[PDB]
């Protein structure tokens, strides 16, 4: 089954229908306020009434902001992209940091097309010259058209095409009972190769053997297919077809990526507004995730400014664990949060608190039946005492080894003893920190 | 006589790590001995890798330097099995010109995450007696032998044009798939192309196969992550995946990836093993790295981590702070601390007894007393070295025994590091940039 | 001939194990179309080889992507057993060239 | 328009034995027969298929310089024309606009 | 004849069959201590057990550890490979810092293969090859020593094809390598043509066929560069593989694992053997914290080769750390692990004795007086200066018109060059006009 | 330069191509030449038919394409290709052109290898 | 500033032995009938255009 | 990237040819810089020399801080 992943039991925001947050929803617990404006941020993502907007959150180490942001794209589904992004990948040595951010703001957007095709697809059961009859002096013979057999399990269908695509079937290999593929709309003619039946006659042979297509000979299908602006951007940055001989060896070479230029943004803005405007391309926007905010560059921070003045940024949401700190790239400048002042002007800041020993012990509980995991009353007491006395995440860690040594010993339940062996062998930070200021002399 | 490419280590003398089904550490087992939670905390942590139900978890060791954090390591990592994905990196690998330091984590991360598969295959591998083709449609034959059974095979126009366009001669052995239709061509027999005079640029000799000529079999094989990502970069991935050339992967293709893969998992058809991270000397490492592992450990799929720190609190690269095991405060409590206990001097003489078989040179029972002395008031690994190093001047000697003058001798030869800082200090003065 | 590319090395070790679960390089190349002796071939013998290859591999990329927009769902039976060129996701981007 | 002002050959090497000068000459001329067709119509069954292609009806694209062709030419020679002419005098392109 | 080097005075450690260190041998006077210990790792290196060991040389500028190391290159012999690194050598652009090392840990490890060249060569006098295609092809060789016939192969035939070997030309092939060399047309043909291109050389003298023993060594750094990155050496003729430039890139850990596991089953069936070689480390001082925290696993690694340590500074820096100071400019974790090796200033005597000894390496008598003379200026300044001294006080006296070197002339030479000292002590008068 | 009314290729034992045969034709008179398998293959890279003006240098050995005359302009309603008129004078001239050029292009046309008549100058 | 011409076509015509063909369009105003070169035909084939299709040819260009 | 600076003054040359022809025409165009107070230096005396010439259109600047 899938991994048991630590944000795996945050299943959304849990909203009510009044817009207030319930006090247990989606096994998020407190943070009223957080999930009450995080409830107002999904409004707007849903409204796509603005963009270019930035929200902030900013709190103690642990207290779910992140849970909170993942649960924003769980709320709103598969629908509207999510790009959860770190500023850790924002310094990268071939790609300008401009050049990310950029990419990432194409990356968020995204859009869907849909489109019909016709497709014949069979094996072949007869292949005809359809000689028309009309002597003339000038040319003596004449043919009309070409009639092609295709053979099916559910139906048998010939088709009559013009003789023009018969210099194609002579210039490639066709042979008798050949599964071609056929596109009414393109008008090529590809060979996916011999049937199946047909492999029984020879013990070797060089010909791969594909299995006649099962279903009706002519198939027309209308599929959507999502495609995302940077992706539009990538295809549209280099050339697919290898044709050329520069494309051959281009695509030998080694692929880095590369810094696009604001033509093509505006060209596909072009293209875009015209697919909008046929109404045939349905654009949806993305939600773009940015987590380590304090790390970046005070270059991206004013980078970010001209980012977010713009109409195609889309929604971009930050979180930031650091209190006051020094500005990365300035050894005197000083700023609250870790983020510029005139950023931080521009960004709408969310408070978060730690919780109480009551709301450890819920969320402990939450992720004990998450990980399929039984704990007593008493060692959930104790284990309360513990997360109080250090962490919450320090007892949520604790839980699996008092699991895995219970079903060792046999209890199908942890108990006092278990959790005490295991606090008894695992440090906590703060101690560990402590112990390595008595030693520090001999480190 | 014969000496293969491993030779013996410093921590080559542990084979497997002993535990019991209570999991309690034995006092020498496998050439171990001591760091009773220590092993205790690896068994558990080991036998939770073993079952694999989550992912993204960090466990950093902590003790004093030569409490052998990288022996418990490689003793949990031999006691985990064979055919466990297993990355062991130190922190200044990622550095790369090529490749961003993202990209060397992320890659780091991927690497160790293995899937097992199962597939059926047939095919057909032996030595050509005879090739004859007859061209009027060209009907065509080929003799081949093995071992248990020679026979011919009937093959069709193409299957001839395959073979006469790699001028494919009588005498060599190659393998036939029917399915694919490529042929491979391993080599030429040794009493066939005895016959030659002289041999071309690129040849080879293989045995006879041995054996059912054509086998048709059920194999199960075992792929890796990391292959997958620079196959579906690149037309060719192997030439990079051995090159090394490739680098700063989009993301895309990464989810891409894992979309597949879940995909697979849903099908049943292949089943991700965990696999198994190790970072040693993680005090120094960049403060963006940092950050980059806490995301590293949020992501729904991910190795188990198992981190050395042998300081207390050093100065991260980058900026001025002062932080226990040289890490942030905010990773520092996402990480499983396992504190460990220095060795005692009775300990010592037990290990010391341990490494003697390794050499295989017998000691007498006062020579650990000094060689003891010495593993105990400075390093062991010096004394170590002094039992290896003393061996050389007992065979000169010519004696069937080490001596207590041996370790005197060698601890004349030989000068701590205390030593050589104390003499350099009254010849600093005539050293350069004191 | 130390080369590690050696096609009877690739057979044997590939075929050949010591235990029912071990892990062999070029296990991978076994799911890609290209043979065993193809990439030593393609190795040893120069960039040509590499070139024709590709040539190669782009009406292979035409034909993979005609078997693989169709022909589904697979039967539990094929499921037990993968086929050749499952490895390869390059086509299944709604954006590559076929598409 | 633009053009570089000198252009240079690139520099042979010069031997005192005869089977260099068979290597200069093969590098020089065809360097490899495959490769060389192989470039120039991108793959030599593209070379045969643009030969058997030219007798075609509908012929395929090419593979290589003959498929991608400059906007004036591989020579960087101009003729200013009759194009240049007229504004040379005003008198000219008076008429002209007068005609 | 040889350009006279400044270590090719040095044969060796100069070491007795007891292990003690002679007074004078080898042309190494004075360090008996340092060259003794050398002496106990050179037979550690023969011994063929150990391996990840390193040695630590300890000493002030101008005391021989170059010399001793190079001694000890010397005394091991030929067989096994020595590779040299200056620490100002790691840093590259193409190739990362860990890479270079790792680059030169797989350098160090070499393996010797023993093969018989069988030299066929001469005038080819006819070519007869003989569902079609050639099933051999027949050619005769004549020289003046005898006449022979060989018949080969369509692929060497193919060589032969490729180099316009025709009827009467003289060609030089290996039975073993399979190449094939033409030298040239027959010189009895060079009369038919007034002018032809073709060269023209006698029928070489000696048997057409060849036996000779050859033992090749190959270092694994040339075997994992070769197969690391596509070759594309096989045909130089062909133009596209001109147009792509070659450039250094980073070796994948399977790769690397591919090589040591196809080894191993050479190594076993005995075509080849291992032999170990020594990697020798300059200005370890100026290494980066980094690349020492990449020494620590290299070293622990079982496969590595014995390492060596050139350090001839005191007290010092760390590099990258900015801050914090360690002895001998290496941090206490890499220097714990390391054997040091105390080295101290010669005495007048050894001074006077190793003038003495580089007079008659340079091949140049000295006066008494003038060594005597030279000993003082040794020990008013430094050994380097009155060792540089030699050669120009000579030259005077060939332009004197003297064989020989008096005590005038290295007199006038003396205030001719200046010290290190008297030059820095000058420096201090003028520093204001500087 | 002028027109050229016929251009055939040479063939000689190695189907290989040894000489060319290349007419002329100008209104002063029409002069048979013969050229090197290289200028044909810049001829081949200029995809030169019969029917049009080129221009051909011989120091250089670089081949340029003027274009097709305008006396075939009429046989077709439509084309694609552009009509250029026919030039006059002889055939061979010799002329003095005064460049300036700087030692910094001389160096970096002797630096790389950017033009030529090479496939590789093209590749490059 | 270009002459273009654009109208639907009535019929293609090709003969392939140098390939010479016809071709003839209509217009409401008037009806037309041009020869295609060698050049023409080979960029009509590469469009891939039959008879019945409105298209837009450049004389210059 | 790169690009020589003998065929930017080659193009300046021939724009200027082609504005003497009549057949094309240049315009004036605007070049909006916000904070700039954080570019380097060497961008400020390169700029101040390179603003000198006739082909560089006029440009806004503007500044947050003092
Ligand atoms: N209110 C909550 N209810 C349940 N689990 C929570 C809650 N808040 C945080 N967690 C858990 O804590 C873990 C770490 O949260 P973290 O990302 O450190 O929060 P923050 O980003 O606010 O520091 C998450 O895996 C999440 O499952
Ligand atoms: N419990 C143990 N039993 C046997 N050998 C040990 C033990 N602990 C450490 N060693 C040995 O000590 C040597 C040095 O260990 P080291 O890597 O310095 O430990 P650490 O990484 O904790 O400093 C290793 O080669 C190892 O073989
Ligand atoms: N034991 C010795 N006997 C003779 N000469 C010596 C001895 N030791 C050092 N030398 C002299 O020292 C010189 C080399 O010194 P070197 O090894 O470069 O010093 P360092 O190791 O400080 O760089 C040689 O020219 C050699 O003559």
């Amino acid at each position: 089954t899938q991994r048991i992943a630590s944000h795996s039991h945050v299943k959304g925001l849990g909203l009510d229908e009044s817009g207030l947050a319930k006090q247990a929803a989606s096994g998020l617990v407190g943070q009223e306020n957080a999930r009450e404006a995080c409830g107002v941020i999904v409004e707007l993502i849903k409204s796509k009434k603005m963009a270019g907007r930035a929200v902030l959150l900013a709190g103690p180490p642990g207290t779910g902001k992140t849970a909170l942001a993942l649960a924003i794209a769980q709320e709103l589904g598969s629908k509207v992209p999510f790009c959860p992004m770190v500023g850790s990948e924002v310094y990268s040595t071939e790609i300008k940091k401009t050049e990310v951010l950029m990419e990432n703001f194409r990356r968020a957007i995204g859009l869907r097309i849909k489109e019909t095709k016709e497709v014949y697809e069979g094996e072949v059961t007869e292949l005809t010259p359809c000689e028309t009859e009309n002597p003339m002096g000038g040319y003596g013979k004449t043919i009309s058209h070409v009639i092609i057999g295709l053979k099916t399990a559910k139906g048998t269908k010939q088709l009559k095409l013009d003789p023009s695509i018969f210099e194609s079937l002579q210039k490639e290999r066709v042979e008798a009972g050949d599964v071609i593929y056929i596109e009414a709309n393109s008008g090529a003619v590809k060979r996916q190769g011999r049937c199946d039946t047909y492999a029984t006659e020879f013990d070797l042979e060089a010909e791969e053997y594909v299995p006649l297509p099962k279903g009706d000979v002519h198939k027309k299908k209308e599929i959507i297919q999502d495609v995302t602006l940077h992706d539009l951007d990538v295809a549209n940055a280099r050339p697919q077809g290898g044709q050329d001989i520069l494309s051959m060896m281009g695509q030998l070479m080694k692929p880095k990526k590369t810094e696009i230029t604001d033509k093509l943004r505006g060209e596909i803005n072009k293209v875009v507004n015209k697919y909008i405007d046929q109404g045939i391309a349905e654009l949806v926007p993305g939600v773009l995730f940015v987590d380590e905010v304090h790390m970046l560059d005070i270059e991206c921070f004013t980078y970010l400014h001209r980012a977010l003045e713009s109409s195609i940024a889309p929604i971009v949401i930050f979180a930031s664990n650091r209190g006051n700190c020094v500005i990365r790239g300035t050894e005197d400048i000083t700023s609250p949060h870790g983020i510029p002042l005139d950023l931080l002007d521009r960004v709408m800041i969310i408070r978060t608190m730690l919780y109480t020993p009551q709301e450890m012990k819920q969320i402990i509980k939450i992720r004990a039946q998450t990980e399929g995991i039984n704990i007593s009353e008493e060692a959930l007491n104790h284990l309360g005492e513990i997360g109080t006395k250090t962490t919450l995440r320090y007892s949520v860690q604790l839980l699996t080894p008092a699991n895995l040594l219970a079903k060792i010993n046999g209890k199908d339940s942890i108990e006092k003893e278990h959790v005490e062996e295991i606090s008894e062998l695992f440090y906590d930070a703060k101690s560990s920190a402590k112990i390595l200021a008595d030693q520090q002399d001999k480190y | 006589d014969v000496t293969r490419i491993e030779r013996i280590g410093a921590h080559s003398h542990i084979r497997g790590l002993g535990l019991d089904d209570a999991l309690e550490p034995r006092q020498a087992s496998q050439g171990m001995v001591g760091q009773l939670a220590a092993r205790r905390a690896a068994g558990v942590v080991l036998e939770m890798i073993r079952e694999g139900k989550i992912a993204g978890r960090a466990v950093l060791i902590a003790g004093q330097p030569g409490t052998g954090k990288t022996a418990i390591a490689m003793g949990m990592a031999q006691a985990l099995g064979p055919d466990t994905p297993f990355t062991a990196i130190a922190g200044s690998e990622i550095f790369s010109l090529e490749m961003s330091k993202t990209e060397a984590l992320t890659q780091a991360f991927r690497r160790s995450i293995g899937v097992r598969i199962k597939e059926e295959t047939e095919i057909i591998e032996g030595e050509v007696v005879e090739i004859q083709i007859d061209r009027p449609s060209k009907v065509g034959k080929l003799t081949l032998k093995t071992t248990e059974m020679e026979t011919i095979y009937d093959l069709g126009t193409k299957m001839i044009e395959s073979l006469t366009k790699d001028k494919v001669q009588a005498g060599d052995v190659i393998t036939i798939d029917k399915a694919t239709g490529k042929i491979s061509k391993l080599g030429r027999s040794f009493t066939r192309a005895r016959d030659y005079d002289a041999m071309g640029s690129q040849t080879k000799f293989v045995q006879c196969p041995d054996g059912e000529l054509q086998k048709r079999k059920e194999v199960v094989h075992t792929v890796s992550l990391h292959e997958i990502d620079v196959i579906n970069s690149r037309t060719q991935g192997f030439l990079a995946l051995f090159s090394g050339d490739t680098g700063e992967i989009k993301s895309e293709v990464r989810e891409q990836i894992n979309a597949k893969v879940a995909e697979w998992r849903e099908e049943g058809k292949a089943e991700i093993i965990p696999g198994v991270l190790f970072i040693d000397e993680v005090h120094m490492l960049d403060i963006e790295s940092f950050s980059f592992l806490n995301r590293a450990l949020e992501s729904d799929m991910a190795p188990v981590l198992i981190m050395a720190t042998n300081r207390g609190i050093t100065r991260i690269r980058g900026t001025s702070y002062q932080s226990p095991h040289g890490i942030p405060i905010d990773l520092l409590d996402r990480l499983l601390i396992v504190s460990t206990t220095p060795y005692s001097e009775k300990d010592t003489k037990q290990i010391l007894r341990i490494r003697c078989e390794e050499e295989d040179v017998e000691m007498s029972e006062d020579a650990y007393t000094v060689l003891t002395r010495i593993g105990l008031e400075t390093s062991l690994r010096y004394a170590i070295q002094l039992i290896t190093a003393a061996s050389l001047v007992c065979r000169k000697r010519k004696g069937t025994e080490v001596q207590v003058d041996d370790i005197k001798r060698v601890y004349s030869l030989f000068l701590d590091e205390s030593r050589s800082t104390q003499y350099m200090k009254e010849y600093q003065d005539a050293f350069l940039f004191n | 001939v130390l080369s590690p590319f050696a096609p009877d090395y690739i057979q044997r070790s590939l075929f050949h194990r010591k235990g029912i679960n071990e892990e062999s390089c070029f296990s991978f190349l076994r799911f890609i179309d290209i043979s065993p002796a193809e990439m030593a071939n393609l190795m040893l013998q120069g960039l040509l080889a590499r070139w024709l290859a590709l040539f190669l591999s782009l009406k292979a990329s035409y034909r993979l992507h005609q078997l693989r927009s169709w022909g589904a769902p697979e039967g539990e039976s094929h499921q037990r057993y993968l086929r050749n060129k499952d490895f390869l996701l390059g086509v299944n981007f709604p954006l590559s060239f076929p598409n | 328009v633009a053009s570089p002002r000198v252009t240079a050959v690139p520099l042979d090497s010069y031997c005192n034995d005869r089977s260099a000068e068979y290597e200069r000459r093969v590098l020089k001329e065809g360097g490899s027969l495959a490769a060389k067709q192989c470039l120039l119509n991108g793959a030599p069954e593209l070379a045969a298929d643009w030969l058997n292609r030219r007798s075609q009806f509908f012929p395929e694209p090419a593979g290589g310089l003959w498929s991608i062709r400059p906007q004036n030419g591989w020579s960087f020679i101009r003729i200013p024309g009759k194009e240049s002419l007229i504004t040379d005098s005003g008198k000219l392109y008076a008429l002209d606009v007068l005609l």
